[PDB]
């Protein structure tokens, strides 16, 4: 009994695309055969329906169907390639690289490989929130295992150098895994002309369901990879467990609708995009954009509104769908990229997706101007600066 | 030529989007079909034309569908829709 | 009022009122395609709260053939 | 987000600021902005020791706004000496603050006593 | 063409039609992330995702804060073995189980084998439940857990669950338990059967594909190494974001469960007596895999003499059907001493929530057409019917 | 009210016998059968509400998920014929 | 697969001819066992030929098939089977491929019998 | 054409011998009102009809039902 808000929290999850489920329902309520069933028909379509998604994965990137294996979300994914390399490996190579910025799957899988006895280098990014590619070709070691860059940040939307990594590790002979969640569909990828020998595909962050994702593992120059989920062997031994058919289904589709969608999703993206800043910017002083807008996916837009206070302001904006970076702890991207400590507070995310309509924009673009204004006027810091006071004035204290 | 079939087509495509239940899979619909439609309208192979066509078909039963599913599950509109 | 289609018509084609003449035809006065059209009729059937069959909304062809129609 | 909490936030009482040169005027501005929550309160002091104005500016989020609002709204016509004893506790049990949002209550008070301790240093002699 | 009836439950089972009515709004509107803290988007789906939290733990009879949502019951057992073996590493590792434990578990155990563990692999009876006393016997000063299903998915055995629970109690134990094929068909209360870890999936209990659920008690606090690295979901045990709408699913599912389960277990059981009964009466050397006494009627292995377990599959080509031929035979049959030649001759029907009579007498009769022709075509029917003993000659 | 009652048990009937799916049919309307005749002697007015009102719950999802079977409706079992 | 429930040639001839071949290779703890029977023309050619096995169904089917082509042949045509030609003949993957060698197994075999019994 | 006596015979497991025409379901035929709900459904079901409650109601009888079958 009551108006919902506008969504603008892409990155934390997208609808359902009605052609996905559309795609999914039949498997939902006719087709509940299960996959590994090889004596009848309930499992023959099943089956056929899954290696048919299978092949809708592997078109969008650009891989043999054999390198796409089913898991349940990006989280396993990034620990199948991580943990799977690290562990197998282990006898001989103990060393992996990767960045700080990554998303906490990949780090907490490097923090628990640390606590086995690995040694981990966690590259910094520059103040644009990329990496430097000399500190990458000087971090990599004779036991280096595994070099894990993601495509696309989900905190500030900034697109790592994949290719020229993928030259790097292959040049020096080391594996490339992509944590790309935050890439596939918005933005082209293909795993042989970047070189990439592992990637984390998440279905729920390209329309598809949630519950459900894919890893690939390059084939072609084998990669060789330790499975962690024991059982009977499903998905060519890398993840055993029933294959959640109406799921992979799903993913499929959400992959096939994006391959053609990309070009038009990511020019009205775009426009939208650039709407919202330029328009925000034009009214509002002391507004910052984390992450270099020269490699930026415009999907994720990372916004430092000076001298207001994130909750405070996501609370003005009680009606539109919003986060600020995150637990209660500041965010640890924001640090990387060397941001001030007084501005870590005042940042905003918005995302603007495949349904997003340009009345949203606006209308977000309004609440914002209004309430950072009022926000403004109840704020002792713009007055201090404003008054000519600086901030470093260390009347601080608790 | 194909003139009818692709008018009346483009009808029922747009009719049919306007009964999304949901402000956003509405709004994508219809502006979707409008720039698909206006951006192919200057093709002259006739068989590209059936493949559009199919497809469009197609993706009318998908809308017929998705639509009344989502009419059996609504739910309240968005602040912006007043 | 009720020559209210002058708005939907001005609005849908965007043209200024001053075209908008009852003996003006959509496609070659206003300068409109058949896409256009279709999405006119269909803002009447909004508009009005009505449903104009195929059979004589093919027929609608100029401003003063959708006043007749809806009257 | 408390109910209260709400109407306190985007709904304030006493929103602005008073002259820092004032010897009748005390300024307290406790806080620090890299821990998020920065409250500037500052109060007038009548000659029997009443305080008959109040203003406050805080960054941070609506329940520290809350907790500067609902602090000014109570110092207002209390002595000195009544309202030194305004207790943390006391704004979050009225403003139901969980525990996560605790901090809140206590930079409220500290800024209280920080106000009331730049008054009485600014009236002794010289 | 007509498609052919389903009789496969324990492979899997449809979608409960409460179940996937409960699933849809959040697969078109409430598709707000469970861990979106700042707005409706998410405290809604959270709201959901707690109210299914709350509808398993009333239907094992478990505190909510005790279910943990994984992606399904292959993930929970690993998740209870390697990780209750990984955790007390230090001091214990030896674990115990038995050989007719689902192939998750029984690999997972061979994986710990990998890292340096010992386990015991209990044989079973001749009738597929394990001996307690055995069990007992097992048990070591390093001992760390045990691992016993409720439920065998092949033979439809019950074990003795809650005698399993007081033993491994008395002997400071973890006991954790595979009720995959359990749940929401036979009674389970985890404090009356003493048990610290248990494995749930959905899609066995008419609820959705690619969903499960661990029970980790937390009275006796059981302290478990999450396997899943990540922002700490689940209270750490099992990062990743919570598919909401499988959850919701598995919550409904359980509670639907928890109130059909007596009528379906009433007509499912007259359902198996007719099949088993009416079968038997007209096919002779027919012989039932599961002690009859302890047995979950919806889960029936028959060992057809003399005809080969993929043939009569075939020849069925109108019933969707189960075996355990041969690339490797059943090990559940031969750990129940099963002949030799009688391993590739057995299937599984399985009867469940939607099975119709009409399905159970179509069966039967395929059944006994198929294999009286296929015992026409097979050469041991014409040795045994024609004097010569099955024990003797010599093969190859 | 008795009336009530019997009209909803109606409608219950003749929604199920809608279902596409062979099992959802059978299984519906045998449960709403054998429901139905089950709670025939119950003499609490408090029980009787209770019940009615969770029937007209689950006649609710029966009409939706009947809908929904017919839009993705499938070829029919060899058991039909 | 078409030889399956649709069967050439099964059943069993009299092991009492002296001009009849009874050819029982398999066993059952492997899974396939099949019993091939052949009857030899005066002028050494397969008159009929019959079978019985206990398997798979493409065990089943190459029985079929392979009793079909031991038909009219001379006994060397028939030395000359190879499972292979029953392999590509129907089609079998790998894992069902075992079922042609045991059919092979069962021609010779039978052969053994005649060469043995005459 | 009273296939009807088939209808009832099978509806309430009675023989056929036992539809008089002047029988009433509930006194004469021994059948609940569930009975006669699932009754007058299966009618609907033979003869392709739609009774509203207004009329079905009335069918207390196999000469009700009959006859109304034979009008509307
Ligand atoms: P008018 O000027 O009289 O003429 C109209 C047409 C276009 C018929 C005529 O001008 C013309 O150009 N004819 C030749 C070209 C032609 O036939 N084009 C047909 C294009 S068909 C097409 O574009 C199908 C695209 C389908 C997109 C649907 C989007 C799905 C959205 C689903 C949302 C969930
Ligand atoms: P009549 O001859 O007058 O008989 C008297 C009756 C029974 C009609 C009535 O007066 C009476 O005696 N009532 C006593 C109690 C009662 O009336 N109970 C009625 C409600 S009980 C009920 O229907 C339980 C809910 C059934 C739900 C079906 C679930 C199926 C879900 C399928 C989803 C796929
Ligand atoms: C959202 C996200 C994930 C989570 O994927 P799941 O399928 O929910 O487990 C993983 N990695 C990144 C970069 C993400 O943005
Ligand atoms: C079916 C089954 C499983 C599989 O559960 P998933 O969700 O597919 O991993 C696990 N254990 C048992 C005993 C099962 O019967």
């Amino acid at each position: 009994s009551s108006l919902r808000p506008l969504y603008m929290d892409v990155q934390a999850t997208t609808p359902l695309d009605p052609r996905v489920l559309d795609a999914m329902l039949p498997y939902l309520i006719n087709y509940y055969g299960n996959p590994h069933s090889r004596t009848h028909a309930y499992g023959w379509e099943s089956e056929a329906a899954m290696e048919r998604a299978r092949q809708q994965v592997a078109s969008l990137i650009g891989a043999d169907p054999r390198e796409i294996i089913f898991t349940s979300g990006a989280t396993e994914s990034n620990n199948i390639a991580i943990k799977g390399v690290a562990r197998f490996y282990r006898s001989r190579k103990k060393h992996l690289i990767t960045t700080q910025t990554e998303h906490k799957c990949v780090l907490d899988s490097c923090r628990s490989l640390e606590a086995e006895g690995f040694q981990v280098t966690y590259l910094p990014v520059q103040k644009s929130g990329i990496i430097d590619l000399k500190e990458l070709e000087a971090a990599i070691q004779p036991d280096t295992s595994l070099v894990s860059v993601m495509t696309v940040n989900n905190e500030i939307g900034v697109k790592q150098p994949i290719a020229e990594i993928g030259r790097i590790c292959s040049s020096r002979k080391v594996y490339f895994h992509t944590d790309a969640a935050q890439a596939v569909g918005k933005i082209p990828l293909d795993v042989n002309d970047m070189k990439i020998d592992l990637m984390s595909i998440s279905g729920h962050k390209i329309y598809g369901p949630k519950g459900v994702g894919a890893i690939y593992i390059r084939r072609r120059p084998r990669v060789r990879v330790e499975a962690l989920q024991s059982g009977g062997g499903q998905e060519r031994g890398m993840r055993s467990g029933t294959v959640p058919t109406p799921l992979v289904v799903g993913l499929g589709a959400a992959c096939e609708v994006a391959q053609q969608e990309m070009e038009y999703d990511h020019k009205r993206i775009s426009k939208l995009s650039e709407r919202l800043i330029q328009n925000i910017m034009k009214s509002l002083p002391d507004v910052v954009m984390n992450g270099d807008p020269k490699h930026h996916y415009p999907g994720c837009i990372n916004l430092s509104f000076a001298y207001v206070e994130g909750e405070s302001l996501l609370m003005a904006l009680k009606d539109v769908a919003l986060s600020s970076g995150s637990s209660l702890e500041p965010s640890y991207v924001l640090r990387a990229i060397g941001t001030d400590e007084d501005l870590a507070h005042s940042s905003i995310r918005f995302g603007i997706g495949r349904f997003t309509t340009e009345e949203e924009v606006d209308y977000t673009v309004e609440k914002c101007i209004q309430h950072v204004k009022r926000l403004r006027e109840m704020s002792p810091l713009w007055e201090m600066v404003q008054d000519g006071i600086d901030l470093k004035s260390i009347k601080w204290t608790q | 030529s194909s003139r009818a079939q692709v008018l009346a087509l483009y009808r029922a495509m747009l009719r049919e989007s306007k009964r999304f239940s949901a402000y956003n899979y509405r709004t994508y619909a219809v502006r979707r079909i409008r720039d698909a439609f206006r951006e192919n309208k200057n093709v002259k192979d006739p068989v590209e034309i059936q493949t559009l066509v199919n497809k469009a078909k197609r993706d009318l039963g998908v809308i017929r569908r998705q639509v009344h599913i989502g009419q059996l599950y609504s739910t309240d509109k968005l602040i912006i829709e007043n | 009022i009720e020559e209210r289609v002058k708005k939907i018509i001005g609005e849908q084609l965007g043209v200024k009122q001053e075209e908008v003449t009852n003996n003006a035809s959509f496609v070659e006065d206003l300068g409109a395609d058949s896409l256009d059209t279709v999405e006119l009729v269909m803002a009447l059937e909004e508009e009005f709260d009505t449903e104009i069959p195929d059979e004589e909304a093919e027929k609608i062809t100029t401003v003063q053939a959708a006043i007749d129609y809806i009257n | 987000l408390s109910t209260q909490v709400v109407d306190h936030y985007e709904n304030p009482r006493n929103v602005g600021s008073l002259d820092k040169t004032s010897k009748n005027v005390g300024t307290g501005l406790v806080g620090a902005p890299a821990c998020g929550d920065v409250m500037k309160l500052q109060i007038q002091v009548d000659e029997k020791g009443k305080i008959v104005d109040a203003r406050f500016k805080t960054f941070g989020c609506g329940s520290a706004i809350a907790s500067s609002s609902l602090a000014t709204e109570w110092v207002k016509g209390k002595t000195v000496e009544e309202a030194l004893t305004i207790k943390n506790t006391d704004i979050a049990k009225e403003l139901c603050l969980p525990p996560v949002k605790l901090h809140c209550s206590i930079l409220a008070e500290d800024a209280i006593k920080a106000a009331l301790a730049d008054y009485k240093l600014k009236q002794e002699p010289k």
